[PDB]
């Protein structure tokens, strides 16, 4: 079936970078977007930005303008989401989500910023 | 208009382990909206397309039979359809 | 623009209950693109409802989604225990248009 196997809880500190992983499987990753959702403990979810594989283009909300950045590597199905010059609020659990309708999410990804 | 073949077409293909040229299935049904899509670069007038290929179910392509980019001068032109073949033919119209 | 719904909600089993998700005309009463997500705590959330009423295929078509104006709502019949969760709406994103999820609404049935 469709998958979304994001890489292992990350520990880092204030000022310090974050880059997420997100494999595809099951699917063509070339045939949809790629989306960033955050989550912070006991809050709502809040988007992050997209990515368009085939392209390479990217959208991020107004937030984290400056602070992201999502890449692909459609040779082995992945998109990476790089948060910069982190603060403790950036701990959050990370998700990826397929296309535009968000209609298959990754596990998430636990970033905490101690 | 419904899509059940694209053209395919993939420039990066021995980097990506596919096949360079051919016709893709798109796997739709009445509950499974398909459209193709057309990716490319523009080096003053000179074409070098990117990829060709089925895309799935995007608010951005309904109702489309031309494939048209209409954002200005992007560094990689990218448009999307609905209807057989119809990513062979594209556009800018910014 | 952000998207309003409701901190919370509680019915009793086996009743009908309506979460709602408020935008303004220029989004919500503009597209069809509200979307429907449930999501159990510790867990990722999972698509109920894309395009203000289209069900994916192995959701239970207990989840009904609508819209009039401004608002679009899901509709949950038969509720069960299992449905307690978070429900989020959200809109679209890619291309032209950017991501917006609702706060959220925490769903409880009550025994
Ligand atoms: C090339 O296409 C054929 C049929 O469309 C498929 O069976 C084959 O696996 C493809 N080759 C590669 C390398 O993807
Ligand atoms: C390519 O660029 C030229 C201008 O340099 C423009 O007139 C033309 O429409 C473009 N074609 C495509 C298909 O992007």
């Amino acid at each position: 079936q469709v998958q979304l196997v994001q890489s292992g809880a990350e520990v880092k500190k204030p000022g310090a970078s974050v880059k997420v992983s997100c494999k595809a499987s099951g699917y063509t990753f070339t045939s949809s977007y790629i989306n960033w959702v955050r989550q912070a403990p006991g809050q709502g979810l809040e988007w992050m930005g997209t990515i368009n594989p085939v392209s390479g283009s990217t959208s991020y909300a107004q937030k984290f303008q400056g602070r992201v950045t999502m890449t692909r590597d459609t040779s082995i199905s992945t998109a990476y989401m790089e948060l910069s010059r982190l603060r403790s609020d950036d701990t959050a659990v990370y998700y990826c989500a397929r296309g535009g309708w968000f209609d298959y999410w990754g596990q998430g990804t636990l970033v905490t910023v101690s | 208009s419904e899509t059940q073949e694209c053209l395919f077409f993939n420039a990066n293909w021995e980097k990506d382990r596919t096949n360079q040229t051919g016709v893709e299935p798109c796997y739709g049904d009445k509950d499974k909206r398909r459209h193709c899509f057309a990716t490319w670069k523009n080096i003053s007038g000179s074409i070098e397309i990117v990829k060709q290929g089925c895309w799935l179910d995007d608010i951005n392509c309904y109702d489309r039979t031309d494939c048209v980019e209409k954002k200005d001068s992007p560094e990689v032109y990218f448009c999307c359809c609905e209807g057989n073949m119809c990513n062979e033919k594209f556009s800018y119209f910014p | 623009s952000a998207l309003t719904q409701p901190a919370s909600v509680s019915g009793s089993p086996g009743q009908s209950i309506t979460i709602s998700c408020t935008g303004t005309s220029s989004d919500v009463g503009s597209y069809n693109y509200v979307n429907w997500y449930q999501q159990h705590p510790g867990k990722a959330p999972k698509l109920m409802i894309y395009g203000v009423s289209k069900r994916p295929s192995g959701v239970s078509n207990r989840f009904s989604g609508s819209k009039s104006g401004n608002t679009a709502s899901l509709t949950i019949s038969g509720l069960q225990a299992e449905d307690e969760a978070d429900y989020y709406c959200g809109t679209f994103a890619g291309g032209s248009y950017y991501g917006v999820f609702g706060g959220g609404t925490k769903l409880t049935v009550l025994w």
